[PDB]
């Protein structure tokens, strides 16, 4: 789930000029907004 | 309603470790689809 | 030309354009599935029919309108249901 | 009893709305419509039958359930 | 019996102000009776909502004009404060 | 009365009584009720004005509930304050669409 | 000055729902803000029921209807359950 | 159980809501359960909420809940 | 995050409240909320006339859309 | 001092992207104007409340609560600010 319209047009271009180091980076886990995996805290 | 509440959403967790099962599994069947093999053969649409 | 002519003709008289015995029994059975042996005084029957009529009409100038953007005379099921979520219905 | 709602009083509806070419659809797409829209009503009026403890539903509460959707009602005792 | 009271005697005073020589349906006088309830009803919840926020135990009659302002239209609201500012001095100025 | 004392033709006792058992405030000023029936007795002035320039405009000499909307949807005013009400037999404005018209 | 709001309550209520999760403080604005949108809804309903119905009390009656005219089917079913649960068990307690 | 919450086992205040209900003029009177059932009503809207955003949060692989996940 | 420039849309909001009162003073809040509120509208708004626009198969919004959209939310 | 015209501090490039967060492809550009428009009669609806609300106050500085009543009174409830 994302909260932006991606462009999939430039993606699916980068991702066929080297799928290999696309899985290499891990692949569609950047599709999962921001993977910050910390604690945001926000509150003072 | 809190026990149906506490239900639906173990049946949720339920959801999101199979989603995350699903999200492991396509990262190797990617790995394995594509070797650096086929990388270094990069056939390079030069324009024809 | 007869279209217009009803048209004219509709938009001058103020007279229930639905029979009262269809919309009562309409009433009847769509209350009977919230309580057994309801009643109903001929007044609210009266008034729901004058509501229903006003909301479809309105709806109904509102699909003309839709209609009229596409640039068509003939209103479809997907003007209503692009005007009713316009409107914030569906 | 929905069928009671027949083609020609939805012609005229749309004719008094101005509508001047109408498609087949259009007759059940309306019936869905109406149906919707009394549900709701007599449902809230019948909350308020049943509130005021009465097995008949009167024209108040056909008036105060329209003032509550935002659809208010002049000529009934309002 | 059922003494239940109404604007109708008032409305036709008003009418007969206006227009002489014209009458009204009892159908739309029951309209303007409702009319006349449902306006009342948004001023008094306005005003109630202001004393409220304003922190007061009074509806006053800069409550009701402030109110006035909020609901109707400029010039609309314009001529009604003009009409109830002169009627709140005429009353005043005697006793 | 205090009708007269204002000039006015509506009640002030019946509308202070309304005011004072309608749970609006815990005391009412003698102010508010005048106002309010002023302002009152001048939108339904204006009203039934216009529904009588209507109902003359018909050829009619009562008025109807269609000459109370045709009034009121002919103002502007009034029908931007009367926005959501529908008249009981009130119809509506003839209407007919530019592209709809013969040719 | 001591200034109302009802976000200790939606701590608590966090914790028992969510032990292991915390609120941001601008959350707690809205949450507070939807509390308070939502008593004065019910609260004037029950005003506008009870004058209706020419009445001088809000009885638990007043505040159930108004639940029911309120929210929709399966929301309203599991909070008037809930609501009579708790009355019945504040009157037998 | 001296609170009333607690006679009722609420986690909001029944105090405050009755007074808000009293000092709010809405009606001359104020019942005894009147306060009460509001009160479970609102308690239990807010976890119902609270469940969803967490939810959200846990979703997002976030410990805070902020306005988005509302 | 708000999208629409933070002191020209201040700017703006003295420049119209300038009209009603003269030398207002505003809180931050207030202009904060004004954001808020006029952002969200406005995006309601595009994503009524975006709906419109497709329905007459375009992709492409135009006045006319925005007035559709305005006359049938009974704006004025 | 007075201001003068600065509803071209909507800049076009704000117009684009609240028209992409709104999910629109492409636009047209008689729209940006169009917008500023809308904009303006909004805000000039809004803020006439909020003034109203100010001076009834006997107040001189706009406080938050009278924009939430103002949007409140639009059915434009606001959760974030205060309610």
């Amino acid at each position: 789930e994302g909260a932006v319209n991606l462009n999939w047009g430039t993606i699916m271009k980068t991702i066929q000029a080297d799928p290999y180091e696309f899985f290499e980076n891990g692949g569609w886990s950047f599709l999962g907004g921001g993977e910050s995996d910390d604690e945001e805290s926000e509150e003072e | 309603r809190n026990e149906t509440t506490n239900t639906e959403e173990e049946k949720e967790r339920l959801r999101k470790e199979i989603q995350k099962q699903l999200h492991e599994k396509i990262q190797k069947e990617g790995l394995a689809r594509f070797n650096k093999s086929d990388a270094q053969d990069g056939n390079e649409n030069h324009a024809v | 030309t007869v279209a217009l002519r009803e048209i004219r003709r509709y938009q001058k008289s103020t007279e229930l354009l639905i029979r009262k015995l269809p919309f009562q029994r309409l009433v009847r059975e769509i209350a009977q599935d919230f309580k057994t042996d309801l009643r109903f005084q001929s007044a609210a029957i009266g008034a729901l029919q004058e509501a229903s009529e006003a909301y479809l009409v309105g709806l109904f100038e509102d699909t003309n309108l839709c209609a009229i953007h596409a640039k068509r005379v003939t209103i479809m099921p997907k003007d209503i249901q692009l005007a009713r979520r316009i409107r914030g219905e569906r | 009893n929905i069928q009671g709602i027949t083609k020609p009083a939805i012609r005229r509806l749309a004719r008094r709305g101005g509508v001047k070419r109408i498609s087949g659809l259009i007759y059940e797409e309306t019936r869905g419509v109406l149906k919707v829209f009394l549900e709701n009503v007599i449902r809230d009026a019948v909350t308020y039958t049943e509130h005021a403890k009465r097995k008949t539903v009167t024209a108040m509460d056909v008036v105060y359930a329209l003032k509550r959707q935002g659809r208010t009602l002049y000529g009934f005792g309002g | 019996r059922s003494r239940k009271e109404s604007y109708s005697i008032y409305v036709y005073k008003v009418l007969k102000q206006v227009h002489p020589d014209t009458g009204i349906s009892s159908k739309a006088m029951g309209i303007m009776n409702s009319f006349v309830n449902d306006i009342f009803e948004r001023i008094a919840g306005e005003a109630s909502r202001l004393a409220h926020y304003n922190k007061r135990s009074t509806i006053t009659s800069r409550e009701i004009q402030t109110a006035v302002r909020l609901l109707l239209p400029g010039e609309l609201a314009k001529h009604a404060v003009s009409e109830g500012t002169k009627a709140v001095t005429k009353y005043t100025s005697a006793k | 009365t205090r009708s007269s004392r204002a000039g006015l033709q509506f009640p002030v006792g019946r509308v202070h009584r309304l005011l004072r058992k309608g749970n609006y405030s815990e005391r009412v000023g003698a102010g508010a009720p005048v106002y309010l029936a002023a302002v009152l007795e001048y939108l339904t002035a204006e009203i039934l004005e216009l529904a009588g320039n209507a109902a003359r405009d018909n050829k009619k000499t009562r008025i109807i509930p269609r000459h109370l909307q045709l009034a009121i949807r002919n103002d502007e005013e009034l029908n931007k304050l009367l926005g959501r009400v529908t008249i009981a037999q009130g119809g509506v404005l003839p209407n007919i669409q530019a592209v709809l018209l013969p040719k």
